[PDB]
């Protein structure tokens, strides 16, 4: 399995991991 | 940045975390 | 002259600063 | 994260640069 978090996977991981929270750059 | 530490390279939670807000 | 750089205006300054480094989370 | 730094808070160029790439 790719351990790497490009793109998608990126965001995909800081939503789940942020909560609350919340990162740039969402909206 | 998170680029570097996620996607060239592997980062554990507590690094992704860094990145939140 | 509003000094803090949100949303929008935080992916322009970065797009400004980073040039060809790129950055999280345009392509 | 760059939010809380630049956003919430004035960050300078030398910190905006820390979240290239
Ligand atoms: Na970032």
């Amino acid at each position: 399995v790719n351990q790497h978090l490009c793109g998608s996977h990126l965001v995909e991981a800081l939503y789940l991991v942020c909560g609350e929270r919340g990162f740039f750059a969402t909206p | 940045g998170i680029v570097e530490q996620c996607c060239t390279s592997i980062c554990s939670l507590y690094q992704l975390e860094n990145y939140c807000n």
